[PDB]
Protein backbone atom coordinates (compact mmCIF):
# COMPACT_ATOMS: atom_id res chain seq x y z
CA UNK A 1 0.00 0.00 0.00
CA UNK A 2 0.82 3.71 0.12
CA UNK A 3 0.94 6.44 2.83
CA UNK A 4 0.32 4.34 5.99
CA UNK A 5 3.60 2.78 7.10
CA UNK A 6 5.20 6.21 6.69
CA UNK A 7 2.82 7.61 9.32
CA UNK A 8 3.62 4.64 11.54
CA UNK A 9 7.32 5.42 11.07
CA UNK A 10 6.79 9.05 12.10
CA UNK A 11 5.00 7.96 15.28
CA UNK A 12 7.79 5.49 16.08
CA UNK A 13 10.32 8.27 15.51
CA UNK A 14 8.44 10.29 18.12
CA UNK A 15 8.89 7.47 20.63
CA UNK A 16 12.59 7.37 19.71
CA UNK A 17 12.81 11.11 20.36
CA UNK A 18 11.23 10.55 23.75
CA UNK A 19 13.79 7.87 24.60
CA UNK A 20 16.26 10.62 23.60
CA UNK A 21 14.70 13.13 26.01
CA UNK A 22 14.28 16.19 23.75
CA UNK A 23 11.20 17.82 25.26
CA UNK A 24 11.40 20.71 22.78
CA UNK A 25 8.82 20.17 20.01
CA UNK A 26 10.15 19.71 16.48
CA UNK A 27 8.99 20.76 13.03
CA UNK A 28 7.31 18.13 10.88
CA UNK A 29 9.46 18.97 7.85
CA UNK A 30 12.62 18.52 9.93
CA UNK A 31 11.25 15.19 11.16
CA UNK A 32 10.72 14.20 7.53
CA UNK A 33 14.30 15.15 6.68
CA UNK A 34 15.54 12.99 9.56
CA UNK A 35 13.30 10.06 8.56
CA UNK A 36 13.91 10.33 4.77
CA UNK A 37 10.29 11.23 3.98
CA UNK A 38 11.14 13.85 1.34
CA UNK A 39 10.19 11.41 -1.42
CA UNK A 40 6.61 11.18 -0.12
CA UNK A 41 4.04 13.51 -1.63
CA UNK A 42 3.22 16.79 0.08
CA UNK A 43 -0.55 16.23 -0.04
CA UNK A 44 -0.28 13.14 2.16
CA UNK A 45 1.71 15.19 4.68
CA UNK A 46 -0.99 17.87 4.69
CA UNK A 47 -3.71 15.26 5.24
CA UNK A 48 -1.67 13.80 8.11
CA UNK A 49 -1.25 17.23 9.68
CA UNK A 50 -4.93 18.10 9.42
CA UNK A 51 -6.37 14.79 10.65
CA UNK A 52 -4.00 12.10 11.93
CA UNK A 53 -1.73 14.29 14.06
CA UNK A 54 -4.72 15.62 16.00
CA UNK A 55 -6.35 12.18 16.25
CA UNK A 56 -3.23 10.57 17.71
CA UNK A 57 -3.60 10.99 21.50
CA UNK A 58 0.13 10.90 22.19
CA UNK A 59 0.71 13.75 19.72
CA UNK A 60 0.14 17.33 20.92
CA UNK A 61 0.12 20.70 19.13
CA UNK A 62 2.00 23.70 20.55
CA UNK A 63 2.61 27.10 18.88
CA UNK A 64 1.78 25.69 15.45
CA UNK A 65 4.32 22.87 15.74
CA UNK A 66 3.48 19.26 16.58
CA UNK A 67 4.93 17.13 19.38
CA UNK A 68 3.95 14.65 22.10
CA UNK A 69 2.10 15.73 25.23
CA UNK A 70 4.54 15.76 28.19
CA UNK A 71 1.52 15.69 30.52
CA UNK A 72 -0.07 12.47 29.25
CA UNK A 73 2.66 10.07 30.42
CA UNK A 74 3.61 9.79 34.07
CA UNK A 75 6.69 11.75 35.15
CA UNK A 76 6.75 11.39 38.95
CA UNK A 77 5.57 8.71 41.36
CA UNK A 78 3.48 11.21 43.32
CA UNK A 79 1.57 12.12 40.16
CA UNK A 80 1.11 8.41 39.46
CA UNK A 81 -0.45 8.01 42.91
CA UNK A 82 -2.70 11.04 42.40
CA UNK A 83 -3.78 9.74 38.99
CA UNK A 84 -4.60 6.36 40.53
CA UNK A 85 -6.70 8.06 43.21
CA UNK A 86 -8.57 10.13 40.61
CA UNK A 87 -9.14 7.04 38.45
CA UNK A 88 -10.54 5.18 41.44
CA UNK A 89 -12.85 8.11 42.24
CA UNK A 90 -14.15 8.39 38.66
CA UNK A 91 -14.23 4.64 37.96
CA UNK A 92 -11.62 4.79 35.19
CA UNK A 93 -9.81 1.61 36.26
CA UNK A 94 -6.15 0.73 36.43
CA UNK A 95 -3.47 1.62 33.89
CA UNK A 96 -1.19 -0.77 32.01
CA UNK A 97 2.23 -1.25 33.60
CA UNK A 98 3.96 -1.59 30.22
CA UNK A 99 2.70 1.86 29.22
CA UNK A 100 3.65 3.26 32.62
CA UNK A 101 7.11 1.68 32.22
CA UNK A 102 7.78 3.22 28.81
CA UNK A 103 6.36 6.46 30.25
CA UNK A 104 8.46 6.69 33.42
CA UNK A 105 12.06 5.63 34.11
CA UNK A 106 12.50 3.35 37.14
CA UNK A 107 8.75 2.80 37.40
CA UNK A 108 9.46 -0.32 39.45
CA UNK A 109 11.23 1.83 42.04
CA UNK A 110 8.21 4.14 41.94
CA UNK A 111 5.96 1.17 42.76
CA UNK A 112 8.29 0.05 45.55
CA UNK A 113 8.03 3.57 46.98
CA UNK A 114 4.24 3.27 46.81
CA UNK A 115 4.28 0.03 48.78
CA UNK A 116 0.90 -0.79 50.28
CA UNK A 117 -1.00 2.20 48.85
CA UNK A 118 -0.66 0.68 45.36
CA UNK A 119 -2.27 -2.67 44.54
CA UNK A 120 -0.95 -4.57 41.51
CA UNK A 121 -2.78 -7.45 39.80
CA UNK A 122 -1.14 -9.93 37.42
CA UNK A 123 -2.50 -10.54 33.92
CA UNK A 124 -1.97 -13.44 31.48
CA UNK A 125 0.01 -11.12 29.19
CA UNK A 126 2.11 -10.20 32.28
CA UNK A 127 0.74 -6.65 32.14
CA UNK A 128 0.24 -5.19 35.61
CA UNK A 129 -2.91 -3.23 36.51
CA UNK A 130 -2.69 -0.79 39.42
CA UNK A 131 -5.53 0.23 41.76
CA UNK A 132 -5.40 2.83 44.53
CA UNK A 133 -6.14 1.62 48.04
CA UNK A 134 -9.01 3.09 50.06
CA UNK A 135 -7.67 5.14 52.98
CA UNK A 136 -11.06 5.81 54.56
CA UNK A 137 -11.89 2.14 55.24
CA UNK A 138 -9.34 -0.51 56.22
CA UNK A 139 -10.33 -4.11 57.01
CA UNK A 140 -8.45 -7.34 57.70
CA UNK A 141 -9.64 -10.80 56.60
CA UNK A 142 -8.14 -13.98 58.06
CA UNK A 143 -7.80 -17.17 56.02
CA UNK A 144 -9.69 -19.38 58.49
CA UNK A 145 -12.57 -16.90 58.48
CA UNK A 146 -12.58 -16.83 54.68
CA UNK A 147 -12.69 -20.65 54.65
CA UNK A 148 -15.54 -20.79 57.16
CA UNK A 149 -17.26 -18.37 54.81
CA UNK A 150 -16.38 -20.36 51.72
CA UNK A 151 -17.98 -23.65 52.69
CA UNK A 152 -21.48 -22.25 53.27
CA UNK A 153 -23.59 -21.92 50.11
CA UNK A 154 -26.78 -19.86 49.98
CA UNK A 155 -27.43 -21.25 46.49
CA UNK A 156 -28.36 -24.45 48.31
CA UNK A 157 -30.80 -22.37 50.39
CA UNK A 158 -34.16 -21.76 48.68
CA UNK A 159 -35.52 -18.22 48.92
CA UNK A 160 -38.76 -19.20 50.64
CA UNK A 161 -36.68 -21.33 53.01
CA UNK A 162 -34.73 -18.13 53.72
CA UNK A 163 -37.70 -16.05 54.83
CA UNK A 164 -38.91 -19.16 56.67
CA UNK A 165 -35.65 -19.44 58.63
CA UNK A 166 -35.95 -15.84 59.82
CA UNK A 167 -39.59 -16.35 60.78
CA UNK A 168 -38.72 -19.58 62.62
CA UNK A 169 -35.90 -18.05 64.66
CA UNK A 170 -38.40 -15.59 66.10
CA UNK A 171 -37.29 -12.13 64.99
CA UNK B 1 -15.11 -31.43 43.57
CA UNK B 2 -14.52 -31.24 47.32
CA UNK B 3 -11.14 -29.58 46.79
CA UNK B 4 -12.63 -27.16 44.24
CA UNK B 5 -15.39 -26.16 46.67
CA UNK B 6 -12.79 -25.88 49.45
CA UNK B 7 -10.69 -23.52 47.32
CA UNK B 8 -13.69 -21.62 45.96
CA UNK B 9 -12.79 -22.58 42.40
CA UNK B 10 -14.51 -21.17 39.32
CA UNK B 11 -18.26 -21.65 39.20
CA UNK B 12 -17.99 -23.06 35.67
CA UNK B 13 -15.25 -25.44 36.86
CA UNK B 14 -17.55 -26.69 39.62
CA UNK B 15 -20.47 -26.94 37.19
CA UNK B 16 -18.53 -29.07 34.70
CA UNK B 17 -17.14 -31.18 37.55
CA UNK B 18 -20.66 -31.80 38.87
CA UNK B 19 -21.76 -32.66 35.33
CA UNK B 20 -18.99 -35.26 35.08
CA UNK B 21 -19.84 -36.62 38.54
CA UNK B 22 -23.49 -37.00 37.51
CA UNK B 23 -22.42 -38.68 34.28
CA UNK B 24 -20.22 -41.15 36.17
CA UNK B 25 -22.91 -42.01 38.74
CA UNK B 26 -25.64 -42.42 36.13
CA UNK B 27 -23.30 -44.50 33.96
CA UNK B 28 -22.44 -46.78 36.89
CA UNK B 29 -26.16 -47.28 37.51
CA UNK B 30 -26.78 -47.81 33.77
CA UNK B 31 -24.29 -47.78 30.90
CA UNK B 32 -27.02 -47.93 28.21
CA UNK B 33 -28.35 -44.39 28.65
CA UNK B 34 -30.24 -42.96 25.65
CA UNK B 35 -28.19 -40.63 23.48
CA UNK B 36 -25.19 -40.39 25.80
CA UNK B 37 -21.56 -41.53 25.48
CA UNK B 38 -20.51 -44.98 26.62
CA UNK B 39 -17.87 -45.37 29.35
CA UNK B 40 -15.15 -47.68 28.03
CA UNK B 41 -12.53 -49.59 30.04
CA UNK B 42 -9.58 -47.89 28.27
CA UNK B 43 -9.66 -50.71 25.69
CA UNK B 44 -12.84 -50.06 23.67
CA UNK B 45 -14.97 -52.52 25.67
CA UNK B 46 -18.00 -50.81 27.27
CA UNK B 47 -18.22 -51.23 31.03
CA UNK B 48 -20.90 -53.48 32.52
CA UNK C 1 -33.35 4.98 49.62
CA UNK C 2 -32.24 5.90 53.14
CA UNK C 3 -28.50 6.15 53.66
CA UNK C 4 -28.67 3.49 56.39
CA UNK C 5 -29.34 0.72 53.86
CA UNK C 6 -26.42 1.87 51.71
CA UNK C 7 -24.18 2.00 54.78
CA UNK C 8 -25.15 -1.55 55.77
CA UNK C 9 -24.50 -2.88 52.28
CA UNK C 10 -21.15 -1.09 52.01
CA UNK C 11 -19.90 -2.18 55.44
CA UNK C 12 -20.94 -5.83 55.08
CA UNK C 13 -19.65 -6.17 51.52
CA UNK C 14 -16.35 -4.44 52.32
CA UNK C 15 -15.62 -6.26 55.56
CA UNK C 16 -16.96 -9.79 55.08
CA UNK C 17 -16.81 -10.43 51.30
CA UNK C 18 -14.31 -10.63 48.46
CA UNK C 19 -12.50 -7.70 46.90
CA UNK C 20 -12.98 -8.79 43.29
CA UNK C 21 -16.74 -9.03 43.86
CA UNK C 22 -16.79 -5.74 45.77
CA UNK C 23 -15.39 -4.21 42.59
CA UNK C 24 -18.58 -5.20 40.75
CA UNK C 25 -20.80 -4.18 43.66
CA UNK C 26 -19.23 -0.74 43.28
CA UNK C 27 -20.70 -0.51 39.76
CA UNK C 28 -24.01 -1.80 41.09
CA UNK C 29 -23.95 1.03 43.65
CA UNK C 30 -23.00 3.62 41.03
CA UNK C 31 -25.99 2.78 38.82
CA UNK C 32 -29.27 1.04 39.64
CA UNK C 33 -29.71 -0.35 36.10
CA UNK C 34 -26.70 -1.36 34.00
CA UNK C 35 -26.31 -3.45 30.87
CA UNK C 36 -24.36 -6.68 31.31
CA UNK C 37 -22.06 -5.58 28.48
CA UNK C 38 -21.66 -2.19 30.17
CA UNK C 39 -20.82 -3.98 33.42
CA UNK C 40 -18.17 -5.89 31.48
CA UNK C 41 -16.72 -2.68 30.04
CA UNK C 42 -16.63 -1.04 33.47
CA UNK C 43 -15.12 -4.14 35.10
CA UNK C 44 -12.33 -4.47 32.51
CA UNK C 45 -11.98 -8.20 33.24
CA UNK C 46 -11.96 -11.29 31.05
CA UNK C 47 -15.30 -12.79 30.02
CA UNK C 48 -14.55 -16.24 31.46
CA UNK C 49 -13.46 -14.94 34.87
CA UNK C 50 -16.37 -12.49 34.93
CA UNK C 51 -18.78 -15.31 34.05
CA UNK C 52 -17.40 -17.47 36.86
CA UNK C 53 -17.96 -14.60 39.30
CA UNK C 54 -21.41 -14.03 37.78
CA UNK C 55 -22.31 -17.70 38.21
CA UNK C 56 -21.35 -17.43 41.88
CA UNK C 57 -23.40 -14.23 42.14
CA UNK C 58 -26.35 -15.94 40.41
CA UNK C 59 -26.15 -18.82 42.86
CA UNK C 60 -26.15 -16.47 45.83
CA UNK C 61 -28.77 -14.17 44.21
CA UNK C 62 -26.94 -11.14 45.59
CA UNK C 63 -28.07 -9.13 42.54
CA UNK C 64 -31.29 -9.88 40.69
CA UNK C 65 -31.06 -10.65 36.96
CA UNK C 66 -33.64 -9.89 34.27
CA UNK C 67 -33.73 -10.54 30.52
CA UNK C 68 -34.92 -7.92 28.02
CA UNK C 69 -35.54 -8.27 24.28
CA UNK C 70 -35.66 -5.34 21.86
CA UNK C 71 -35.38 -4.95 18.09
CA UNK C 72 -32.15 -3.41 16.81
CA UNK C 73 -31.93 -1.19 13.74
CA UNK C 74 -29.92 -3.84 11.88
CA UNK C 75 -32.55 -6.44 12.78
CA UNK C 76 -30.16 -9.18 13.87
CA UNK C 77 -31.20 -11.13 16.94
CA UNK C 78 -29.67 -9.65 20.09
CA UNK C 79 -29.82 -10.83 23.71
CA UNK C 80 -29.66 -8.23 26.47
CA UNK C 81 -28.97 -8.86 30.14
CA UNK C 82 -29.72 -6.58 33.09
CA UNK C 83 -28.32 -7.03 36.60
CA UNK C 84 -29.44 -4.81 39.48
CA UNK C 85 -28.94 -5.04 43.24
CA UNK C 86 -31.96 -5.64 45.49
CA UNK C 87 -31.64 -4.59 49.13
CA UNK C 88 -34.40 -6.89 50.38
CA UNK C 89 -32.80 -9.99 48.84
CA UNK C 90 -29.27 -8.96 49.82
CA UNK C 91 -30.07 -8.41 53.49
CA UNK C 92 -31.45 -11.92 53.96
CA UNK C 93 -28.73 -13.65 51.93
CA UNK C 94 -25.97 -11.92 53.90
CA UNK C 95 -27.68 -12.55 57.26
CA UNK C 96 -27.88 -16.21 56.07
CA UNK C 97 -24.15 -16.59 55.44
CA UNK C 98 -23.66 -15.05 58.90
CA UNK C 99 -26.11 -17.36 60.70
CA UNK C 100 -24.93 -20.69 59.27
CA UNK C 101 -21.37 -19.74 60.17
CA UNK C 102 -22.35 -20.52 63.77
CA UNK C 103 -24.10 -23.81 63.04
CA UNK C 104 -20.83 -24.99 61.43
CA UNK C 105 -18.83 -24.25 64.59
CA UNK C 106 -21.37 -26.04 66.78
CA UNK C 107 -21.23 -29.10 64.52
CA UNK C 108 -17.39 -29.10 64.64
CA UNK C 109 -17.43 -29.39 68.48
CA UNK C 110 -20.29 -31.94 68.38
CA UNK C 111 -17.86 -33.96 66.21
CA UNK C 112 -14.90 -33.46 68.56
CA UNK C 113 -16.87 -35.23 71.29
CA UNK C 114 -18.17 -37.81 68.82
CA UNK C 115 -14.63 -39.04 68.18
CA UNK C 116 -13.61 -41.99 70.35
CA UNK C 117 -10.87 -41.50 72.94
CA UNK C 118 -9.15 -44.88 72.76
CA UNK C 119 -6.70 -45.20 69.88
CA UNK C 120 -4.11 -47.90 69.37
CA UNK C 121 -0.94 -47.50 67.27
CA UNK C 122 -0.60 -51.08 66.01
CA UNK C 123 -4.30 -51.01 65.12
CA UNK C 124 -4.04 -47.52 63.53
CA UNK C 125 -7.74 -46.76 64.11
CA UNK C 126 -10.03 -45.25 66.73
CA UNK C 127 -11.58 -47.63 69.26
CA UNK C 128 -14.71 -47.39 71.37
CA UNK C 129 -14.39 -47.74 75.13
CA UNK C 130 -16.93 -50.50 74.53
CA UNK C 131 -14.66 -52.55 72.27
CA UNK C 132 -11.61 -51.88 74.49
CA UNK C 133 -13.20 -53.17 77.76
CA UNK C 134 -14.72 -56.21 75.94
CA UNK C 135 -11.25 -57.02 74.51
CA UNK C 136 -10.15 -56.82 78.15
CA UNK C 137 -10.00 -60.20 79.92
CA UNK C 138 -10.56 -60.56 83.70
CA UNK C 139 -7.94 -63.31 84.01
CA UNK C 140 -5.17 -61.27 82.38
CA UNK C 141 -5.84 -58.30 84.68
CA UNK C 142 -5.10 -55.52 82.17
CA UNK C 143 -7.33 -53.95 79.47
CA UNK C 144 -5.75 -54.22 76.00
CA UNK C 145 -6.96 -54.84 72.46
CA UNK C 146 -7.20 -58.57 71.76
CA UNK C 147 -5.97 -58.05 68.20
CA UNK C 148 -2.96 -55.72 68.28
CA UNK C 149 -1.61 -56.74 71.73
CA UNK C 150 -0.43 -53.29 72.85
CA UNK C 151 -1.62 -50.77 75.44
CA UNK C 152 -4.01 -47.96 74.48
CA UNK C 153 -3.51 -44.30 75.44
CA UNK C 154 -6.18 -41.61 75.12
CA UNK C 155 -3.97 -38.54 75.70
CA UNK C 156 -3.49 -37.96 71.97
CA UNK C 157 -7.19 -37.12 71.49
CA UNK C 158 -7.13 -34.24 73.97
CA UNK C 159 -4.73 -31.96 72.08
CA UNK C 160 -6.64 -30.88 68.91
CA UNK C 161 -9.81 -30.08 70.85
CA UNK C 162 -8.00 -27.49 72.97
CA UNK C 163 -6.62 -25.90 69.80
CA UNK C 164 -10.09 -25.56 68.27
CA UNK C 165 -11.51 -24.00 71.45
CA UNK C 166 -9.01 -21.14 71.14
CA UNK C 167 -10.00 -20.48 67.51
CA UNK C 168 -13.68 -20.13 68.39
CA UNK C 169 -13.02 -17.29 70.85
CA UNK C 170 -11.08 -15.34 68.23
CA UNK C 171 -13.93 -15.77 65.76
CA UNK C 172 -16.39 -14.31 68.25
CA UNK C 173 -14.23 -11.21 68.76
CA UNK C 174 -13.74 -10.69 65.03
CA UNK C 175 -17.51 -11.04 64.31
CA UNK C 176 -18.45 -8.83 67.33
CA UNK C 177 -18.65 -5.38 65.49
CA UNK C 178 -20.80 -6.28 62.45
CA UNK C 179 -23.77 -7.03 64.73
CA UNK C 180 -24.01 -3.37 65.76
CA UNK C 181 -24.17 -2.43 62.06
CA UNK C 182 -26.93 -4.99 61.57
CA UNK C 183 -28.81 -3.38 64.47
CA UNK C 184 -28.48 0.05 62.87
CA UNK C 185 -29.99 -1.49 59.75
CA UNK C 186 -32.98 -2.92 61.62
CA UNK C 187 -33.44 0.58 63.07
CA UNK D 1 -31.49 -32.87 27.69
CA UNK D 2 -29.55 -36.08 28.28
CA UNK D 3 -28.97 -36.23 32.04
CA UNK D 4 -29.56 -32.59 33.08
CA UNK D 5 -32.74 -30.72 34.00
CA UNK D 6 -33.83 -27.27 32.81
CA UNK D 7 -36.73 -25.32 34.33
CA UNK D 8 -38.24 -22.89 31.81
CA UNK D 9 -41.15 -20.59 32.61
CA UNK D 10 -36.81 -17.37 31.99
CA UNK D 11 -35.00 -20.71 31.58
CA UNK D 12 -32.41 -21.85 34.13
CA UNK D 13 -30.51 -25.03 34.91
CA UNK D 14 -32.03 -27.07 37.76
CA UNK D 15 -29.32 -28.51 39.99
CA UNK D 16 -30.06 -31.73 41.91
CA UNK D 17 -29.81 -29.96 45.27
CA UNK D 18 -32.77 -27.71 44.44
CA UNK D 19 -34.99 -30.75 43.83
CA UNK D 20 -33.56 -32.36 46.97
CA UNK D 21 -34.56 -29.37 49.10
CA UNK D 22 -38.00 -29.13 47.48
CA UNK D 23 -38.63 -32.82 48.15
CA UNK D 24 -37.46 -32.40 51.75
CA UNK D 25 -39.91 -29.50 52.14
CA UNK D 26 -42.68 -31.75 50.80
CA UNK D 27 -44.75 -33.15 53.66
CA UNK D 28 -45.48 -36.80 54.41
CA UNK D 29 -49.22 -36.41 53.77
CA UNK D 30 -48.54 -35.24 50.21
CA UNK D 31 -46.66 -38.51 49.63
CA UNK D 32 -49.90 -40.46 50.09
CA UNK D 33 -51.56 -38.18 47.52
CA UNK D 34 -48.63 -38.78 45.16
CA UNK D 35 -48.88 -42.53 45.74
CA UNK D 36 -45.53 -42.99 47.48
CA UNK D 37 -45.29 -44.51 50.94
CA UNK D 38 -43.46 -41.91 53.09
CA UNK D 39 -41.85 -44.29 55.59
ZN1 LIG E 1 -5.32 -52.21 69.44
Amino acid sequence: GYKFGVLAKIVNYMKTRHQRGDTHPLTLDEILDETQHLDIGLKQKQWLMTEALVNNPKIEVIDGKYAFKPKYNVRDKKALLRLLDQHDQRGLGGILLEDIEEALPNSQKAVKALGDQILFVNRPDKKKILFFNDKSCQFSVDEEFQKLWRSVTVDSMDEEKIEEYLKRQGI
Amino acid sequence: LRRNEQNGAAAHVIAEDVKLLQFHVATMVDNELPGLPRAMQKSGRPLK
Amino acid sequence: VPAALKRLAKYVIRGFYGIEHALALDILIRNSCVKEEDMLELLKFDRKQLRSVLNNLKGDKFIKCRMRVETAADGKTTRHNYYFINYRTLVNVVKYKLDHMRRRIETDERDSTNRASFKCPVCSSTFTDLEANQLFDPMTGTFRCTFCHTEVEEDESAMPKKDARTLLARFNEQIEPIYALLRETED
Amino acid sequence: SGLELYAEWKKILLSPERVHEIFKRISDEECFVLGMEPR
